[PDB]
């Protein structure tokens, strides 16, 4: 689903993932998208853009997600 | 009433042929199918001998019965021209596709002409800036003569063509016309939804204040619609050239839909083919429509048209034969784009006939034959750059491969109608600024900047201003730590309560596309025709 | 031997009879279940919708691939060609936007639903057999249309296939729905053109080609459209399917489409061998 | 020096096998649109015969 | 070739077995089937081959299966023209191919 | 132009007048050669009148040859250049000298009408798009 | 070719000579029956000549 394809994209491109090795992005998103609270992708989905709320608790439960390896 | 009537003797796909008892038709000469679905015009293309001519359909011809009454009108294709064509939508036949009613014709023309003669041509090289670097340098535009932008399919001239109308089309003071042949009809909705947004067409009662024509005969047409689209579109811009003595200008989408749609035809003429598979009038054809667009001594149609190198095959004999043609070619290259150089022309295969000395000038010529002199010098250094590097080449020869690679980047520019899938604004450059620009390139003002400084940059100004910011950029690596504290509080309630102020969708189950839904009885067997015209089963028989 | 004129021109069912059913390239079905029962005949060769009749692309088609969803995003009413070499990926980006869409039809409203036509033009007919139990097994086949005019069906069934397989399509778009299309090798399309073609002694043009090779996809994917808000506002979204020979993507029917459709996915084979996959370029 | 030269040297044999194996490419499309085209000459001049 | 799907297909349709075909030069298959079709006055498509090209190597490769009752798998020696995998007889060939076994010098 | 004549079928009009053009402007040419004048005589796009010809000949269905062009037509432009001489002094002693245009495609001096007419003219002038953008012009390899 | 062959022909049988023919550009023979060939209705052979060059 797209609200949870901009949060994986949000993970890589803000840079909650450089820690993570290049072996094991697909097992940090798998753990991203598992791990971050599945509420946040129904604010994601309704408001239909990251809102300036939503970021914030987005970058709350972005930092607090066991990433393999590392 | 029996007379002056020929009834469809077979048809051919889009060529029908017509048996007229009493009297044939011109060549050239409309006619009209009674009780077909549509409108069907055909146009009387050859006398075919026994009373028999050949005709090219308008619109497609799939349910036509070998009886079909046809009419001659008398007369070629006639279309509506005059000012009340202004902001109004035509396809081939003239008629109104853009649902504002019939169109206020001051006059019904017929769209075949002769070319206007000798004595009717005019000597008058004028610029006709455009505000695109690669293009008023080396290959400037004529302000009455013939353009062409020659193009791979999705190498951009559709992007330079609609940039054409954005720069030059706005500033100047006679009327458009676009001749879309061969086209997206979604790009000729784009184009009637920006032409309205932005004020080149009014609806309504001030349509009078328009200042575009179009017409379309798009890539959904059967192929004698494509193939007299350009006729139509012609007649138009003729009719301001002639009669009301104006300047205008003549965007032509893809004339080589033009060509193609005469080589879907001929086959069906029973032509013996040229070569690659193209008909043996092709240069004719062509030559009967290009040389209808001219400036006269009575106006000056500046005319842009795009055409299509069918498999980047610039030796392909539709795109060789238009290149005779023209005044201004604009060899868009498919390897230019690949190096994400935007507009991709070649400066090697583009040319002009302005690019004269005692045209534009001994300055701006002078830096147009040497950025060309160093694009060619780092061209004949390709295989050597590739199969053993910028290491072994010479030290006065790097520095030619260095400044060309500052040039094939500074002739790339943002477009206007570019800044909405690229984000970055458009510029426009003047003159001046691009003669001003490359000279310092080439004399050597430049080779402190970087490379990239120079891509997709208006003016040496902006080239400045860019090389500063990749060393603020690289500096601001280094510049503070960004931390977010203390906004939890301030305006952001909360996770779970922001869940409670979503709307919940109503979800429904059973679709229900049995909404206004008829569903005709389709039976088992083949129901067919029997000979007294009954809709019967198959008989079992084989 | 005797031929009867049926009464009309060349027609497949369409409506909503046609969800779940493989059917071949003329109307009639081969999954063995029956006749179509809640359909009527339409016409497989319609003139598309003209310059007012459409609207600008607004709404986004989401295929679920996140190399297309990202980085290529493709709208509703877009006709988007996915093109690259033999085994890199180009049926597996068509194939998870019609199990994507049984996803979204779920949780969207009623009027906001995608269905989607699957025209499988020269394939095996064993991985036609294979996909729908792809998409009985995920449940996509509620939602989908599944057209199939194999390798060795006759030369005029794999040229009408994708016609009839875009009437069946633009019933959706026709009533206010809407449609996605995808022809899986429209270069298996032009080949069986050429070869009807050919065999009507017809004067080839480049590759053998006939001169109306272009009108051949041309007519076909201008119908593929984003229609007014006084046509219903139903859309058709067409994915049309070009394999490519060695990557080279100046071939004449590659080109032909290129310049027909809005964007392209290239899928690379160099990316799909070294593990990136899809293989988007 | 010879150890620049040794990579230097690898460096342009894969650069001369990527262009070597593009320009295969390009020559094998440009045989079979030899054997299309000079087919299509010897089938039109027939046709117009037979 | 099609005297031979004959033999395969008895042993899939009626035996109810999982056939072995061998099809020795597939291109021959090709080569043969293009001589027929311009002994019959019909125009060459692409590089020179049928026009029914796709289908007349369709019309074999498709009624090798597998069915409820049995199976046939063929193992056809591919030559490749030329060494161009890009000309139209192996590309057609590798359009039906499951596998691929490349037996080396 | 007190000393030019101009012949000019362009490219509007019909084939047989572009085929025609040549040998009429030879002919008017030809009064000084014939007289104990010289001529100069320029056939700018030879390479069209080829292509003109190719019109007529598929029309009136006699058979393609290479590239669809006649097989005359290297008879074409043979009978054309070959009235481009020197005369004798009881014939007077006047001349005609031509210069034949031909436009090659992508510099493919290996053409169909580009390799009948450098058989058929004494010398050729090659002018290459590649010198020409280095600055030599007239670009004469 | 065949005119001034045929006079190369009597000096070697009639007058029993040695003699020396020089034909510039037999491919003009070669090349002026195809220009022909086509109108005698014959259908052409490969590169563009006449079935029987
Ligand atoms: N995203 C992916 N991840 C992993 N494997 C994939 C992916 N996409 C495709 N594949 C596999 O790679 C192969 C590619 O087949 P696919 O049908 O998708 O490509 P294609 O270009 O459509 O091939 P064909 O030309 O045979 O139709 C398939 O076996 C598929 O299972
Ligand atoms: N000036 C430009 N700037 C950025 N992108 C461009 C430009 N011109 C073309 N493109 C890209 O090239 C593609 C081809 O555009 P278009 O002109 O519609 O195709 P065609 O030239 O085949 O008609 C566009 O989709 C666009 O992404
Ligand atoms: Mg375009
Ligand atoms: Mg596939």
């Amino acid at each position: 689903p797209i609200e949870r394809q901009t949060v994986a994209v949000y993970a890589a491109t803000k840079g909650f993932l450089d820690k993570v090795r290049v072996q094991d992005i697909v097992a940090a998103e798998e753990a991203v998208i598992s791990q971050v609270n599945p509420a946040v992708f129904k604010i994601l989905k309704a408001n239909g853009k990251i809102t300036p709320a939503l970021d914030a608790h987005l970058k709350a439960e972005l930092r607090k997600v066991k990433l393999p390896g590392a | 009433p029996a007379i002056d009537a020929g009834y469809v003797s077979q048809v051919i796909g889009p060529v029908v042929d017509v048996r007229f008892d009493g009297e044939l038709p011109s060549i050239l000469s409309s006619l009209e199918v009674e009780g077909h679905s549509v409108r069907l015009v055909l146009e009387v293309a050859q006398h075919m001998g026994d009373n028999t001519v050949r005709c090219i359909a308008m619109d497609s011809t799939d349910g036509l019965v070998r009886g079909q009454k046809v009419v001659d009108t008398g007369s070629p294709i006639k279309v509506p021209v005059g000012r009340g064509t202004l902001g109004r939508i035509m396809n081939v036949i003239g008629e109104p596709v853009d649902e504002q009613g019939p169109i206020d014709a001051a006059d019904i023309w017929s769209i075949h002409r002769e070319a206007p003669e000798f004595t009717e041509q005019s000597t008058e090289q004028e610029i006709l800036v455009t505000g695109i670097k690669v293009v008023d340098l080396l290959a400037p535009y004529q302000r009455g003569g013939k353009i062409g932008l020659f193009g791979g399919a999705g190498v951009g001239k559709t992007v330079l063509i609609m940039e054409l109308i954005n720069n030059v089309a706005k500033a100047h003071g006679g009327f458009s016309v676009f001749a879309g042949v061969g086209e997206r009809t979604r790009e000729g909705n784009d184009l009637y939804r920006e032409m309205i947004e932005s004020g080149v067409i009014k609806l309504g009662a001030e349509r009078g204040n328009s200042k575009c024509t179009l017409v379309y005969g798009q890539m959904n047409e059967p192929p004698g619609a494509r193939a007299r689209v350009a006729l139509t579109g012609l007649t138009v811009a003729e009719y301001f050239r002639d009669i009301e003595g104006q300047d205008v200008l003549l965007f032509v989408d893809n004339i080589f839909r033009f060509t193609q749609a005469n080589s879907e035809v001929s086959a069906l003429l029973g032509r013996i083919p040229s070569a690659v598979g193209y008909q043996p009038t092709l240069a004719t054809d062509l030559g009967g429509l290009q040389e209808r667009i001219t400036t006269t001594t009575k106006g000056s149609i500046t005319s842009v048209q795009a055409v299509y190198v069918p498999a980047d095959d610039l030796t392909d004999p539709a795109p060789a034969t238009t290149f005779a043609h023209l005044d201004a070619t604009t060899v868009l290259s498919r390897s230019i784009a690949e190096l994400g150089i935007y507009p991709a022309v070649d400066p090697l295969d583009s040319t002009s006939r302005m690019l004269n000395p005692n045209v534009i000038g001994a300055e701006h010529y002078n830096v147009a034959r040497g950025v060309q002199k160093v694009l060619q010098d780092y061209k004949n250094l390709q295989d050597i750059i590739a199969i053993l590097g910028m290491d072994e080449l010479s030290e006065e020869d790097k520095l030619t491969v260095a400044r060309a690679r500052k040039i094939q980047r500074f002739l790339s520019q943002p477009f206007q109608v570019a800044e909405v899938f690229t984000g970055t604004p458009g510029k426009y450059v003047d003159l001046a600024d691009t003669i001003s620009g490359f000279q310092g390139v080439l004399t050597g003002k430049y080779d402190d900047l970087p490379e990239m400084a120079f891509y997709m940059v208006g003016d040496i100004k902006e080239v400045k201003e860019k090389a500063d910011k990749m060393a603020k950029d690289i500096a601001s690596r280094k510049e503070a730590d960004n931390k977010k504290v203390s906004e939890e509080l301030k305006d952001i309630p909360s996770l779970d309560k922001l869940v409670s102020e979503i709307k919940e969708v109503v979800i429904e189950e059973d679709d229900g596309l049995e909404e206004d839904f008829k569903a005709e009885a389709l039976s088992s067997e083949t129901v067919v025709l029997n000979e007294e015209g009954k809709s019967v089963p198959l008989p079992k028989k084989n | 031997d005797l031929v009867y004129r049926t009464g009309q021109i060349v027609n497949v069912p369409i409506g909503p009879g046609t969800l779940g059913r493989v059917t071949d390239g003329l109307g009639q079905p081969i999954d063995g279940k029956g006749p179509l029962t809640n359909v009527r005949s339409s016409l497989v060769e319609v003139k598309a919708p003209g310059i007012i009749a459409r609207q600008s692309v607004r709404e986004p088609l989401f295929t679920g691939v996140k190399a297309v969803d990202a980085l290529v995003p493709i709208g509703r009413g877009q006709r988007e060609l996915i093109i690259g070499d033999r085994q890199t990926g180009k049926t597996a980006v068509a194939i998870d936007a019609i199990i994507h869409q049984k996803n979204c039809n779920e949780q969207v409203p009623k009027a906001q639903r995608v269905y989607c036509v699957y025209v499988a033009v020269g394939q095996k007919r064993s991985t036609v057999a294979q996909l729908v139990k792809l998409f009985t097994q995920t449940g996509a086949m509620r939602y989908t249309i599944m057209v199939s005019a194999t390798a060795s069906d006759a030369a005029p069934l794999q040229f009408l296939a994708p016609y009839s397989g875009c009437a069946m399509a633009e019933y959706f778009r026709d009533t206010g729905k809407h449609g996605l299309i995808i022809y899986d090798d429209l270069s298996k399309q032009s080949v069986a053109y050429r070869q009807m073609s050919l065999l009507l002694r017809r004067p080839p043009g480049r590759e053998a080609f006939p001169g109306d090779v272009f009108y051949l996809h041309s007519r076909l994917l201008e119908r593929a459209a984003k229609l007014s808000k006084e046509l219903g506002g139903g859309s058709l979204t067409a994915f049309p399917v070009i394999e490519t020979q060695a990557g080279d993507v100046s071939a004449y029917i590659a080109t032909n489409v290129i310049s027909i459709t809005d964007g392209q996915i290239f899928l690379e084979t160099e990316l799909f061998y070294k593990g990136i996959r899809p293989a988007l370029n | 020096e010879h150890a620049s030269r040794m990579s230097a040297m690898e460096n342009s044999t894969k650069s001369a096998g990527e262009m070597l194996g593009k320009l295969t490419l390009d020559y094998n499309r440009k045989r079979q649109a030899t054997i299309t085209t000079e087919l299509i000459e010897i089938i039109a001049g027939a046709s117009a015969l037979m």
